[PDB]
């Protein structure tokens, strides 16, 4: 009756953009970026690859309400160290592992009986 | 009424497991643990999902209209 | 429009003017037909 | 490879029982959650009801006409109904598939899933094919006819996600466990009297080495070792299940990527 639509888990709005990067006033070189239609499975990914970065000083990303499929994750490095940069190395570092993963899952594979 | 299609809790198909479960209770006289063992239901909520299950259809077939 | 028995299995097309019976049969209750245009389920 | 590893134990057509080596915890966890949710299927999603004077309501029989396992292995050469440029529905974004049953002998006249009938052009595509791991061959028991009922209708099938609909959902339940030992201590047993002989005692315990009581808790100890059995239901092969969820999950750390790409923009 008023429940929302299930496609506004993963579709998204009118005007709505993946992602929107504000410049955080509290601590200087910080940034939070709002990611749309994205949940845990995308957050805990990315903030957990961000600390793996030892050049990155904070990391944490939050759902502020469950109806709505959306989360900020607020970053900030070193001085001389753009974050957009560290989120970008983070998501290359996550595709390489993955890729790695499928092929060496693969190759078990080709390995197996029944 | 009829048993349902899939398990409510994981999300396995349980449908086409009925007629089989009640083979395998009164053709080979099994006990009910044993039938819903041998079909592949190891977790609970599966074995609870057939095992729950009343068939109340039979009895909504008996009217002619 | 057309019209069918309750406990037995007919198609009366008996418009106004008519209603009860039956034909060949001689209980009163009658049930209406389903309608021609179809109607769509999402299937959830 | 180089990085993450993999040890496969138990492989069948219906379970891969798997242990994850090399990996972080929440690549593992969200690995998972798209195995679960975010993973593209073929079923049942519109009914066109014509007849039916069966026991069952309309709507009754279209739901668990919608969880029926339809063959998805070329679902990614199909595409989605919002996304084709047609009107409503097409060959090329669904598939279109007819029932058509009717109360014959005096006895109860069955319903399975066999008795949907492609009809549709699949166009080379292997899809749509109701799973069949019935040993008698009929499949999922849709409903049941008397003797003069009858069950005529037409189902349209689009590609899903299970984030939208439990009916998309690829696979059943996926066991995962990390550290039989409880040596990173991520949880306080509880017990009324000894801790180790209530509490079962995990298979998985014969893949890792027990601790020593003479050794200190080790605090620098992460996650790397995971156990894992994913279960298809049988619209998608089981290393196809976690494999388009790998390719998945990447594709959509891809798409932000380029987002980022995107936002460079005047
Ligand atoms: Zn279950
Ligand atoms: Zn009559
Ligand atoms: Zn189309």
């Amino acid at each position: 009756m008023n429940a929302p639509d299930r496609f506004e888990l993963f579709l998204l709005g009118e005007g709505e953009s993946k992602l929107k990067i504000d410049p955080d006033t509290k601590a200087p070189n910080a940034v939070v970026i709002t990611f749309e239609k994205e949940d845990h499975t995308l957050g805990n990914l990315i903030r957990a690859e961000l600390l793996n970065d030892r050049k990155v000083l904070f990391a944490a990303y939050k759902v502020e309400h469950p109806f709505f499929a959306r989360f900020k994750l607020r970053i900030q490095t070193t001085e001389g160290y753009d974050p957009k940069d560290a989120l970008k190395n983070a998501c290359n570092s996550i595709i390489n592992k993955l890729g790695a993963l499928k092929t060496n899952f693969e190759t078990e594979w080709n390995l197996q009986t029944l | 009424m009829i048993v349902p299609v899939r398990c409510f809790s994981c999300g396995k198909v349980v449908g086409d497991k009925w007629e089989s479960y009640l083979n395998l209770l009164q053709e080979d006289e099994l006990d009910e643990g044993t039938a819903l063992s041998r079909l592949g239901l190891k977790r609970y909520c599966c074995r609870r999902m057939i095992l729950t299950h009343v068939d109340l259809i039979e009895k909504f077939l008996r009217y002619n209209p | 429009l057309k019209y069918i028995c309750a406990e037995c299995s007919s198609k009366l097309s008996l418009s106004r003017t008519d209603a009860v019976r039956c034909k060949d049969c001689g209980h009163r209750i009658l049930l209406k037909a389903r309608t021609k245009r179809l109607v769509q389920f999402e299937a959830r | 490879e180089e990085g993450p590893q993999v040890k496969i134990r138990e492989a069948s057509k219906d379970n891969v029982d798997f242990i994850l080596s090399n990996v972080d915890l929440a690549m593992a966890n969200s690995l998972r959650r798209v195995m679960i949710a975010e993973i593209p299927t073929l079923a049942i999603d519109s009914v066109e009801v014509e007849t039916n004077t069966t026991v069952l309501a309309d709507e009754f029989i279209a739901h668990r006409l919608g969880l029926i396992p339809l063959q998805s292995m070329d679902i990614e050469q199909l595409e989605y109904s919002r996304d084709c440029f047609c009107e409503d529905h097409c060959d090329k974004c669904s598939v279109v598939l007819t029932l058509q049953a009717f109360g014959e002998s005096e006895s109860t006249t069955n319903v399975y899933s066999k008795d949907l009938v492609i009809v549709s052009n699949l166009m080379g595509r292997n899809i749509g094919h109701p799973i069949i791991q019935d040993k008698e061959g009929n499949g999922v028991l849709i409903c049941k006819l008397r003797k003069g009922q009858e069950l005529k209708l037409t189902c349209v099938a689009k590609k899903g996600i299970a984030k939208e609909h439990a009916k998309w959902g690829p696979a059943a339940a996926i066991e995962f466990e990390y550290d039989p030992w409880n040596k990173l201590k991520h949880t306080d047993y509880w017990y009324e009297q000894d801790s180790a002989k209530e509490w079962p005692q995990s298979k998985n315990c014969e893949y890792e080495d027990p601790p020593n009581e003479g050794d200190p808790f080790d605090y620098k100890a992460q996650a790397d070792t995971f156990y894992m059995n994913v279960e298809s239901v049988g619209s998608i092969p089981v290393d196809q299940v976690v494999v388009r969820g790998i390719d998945t999950l990447q594709k959509k750390v891809a798409s932000i990527l380029l987002a980022l790409t995107q936002m460079d923009q005047d």
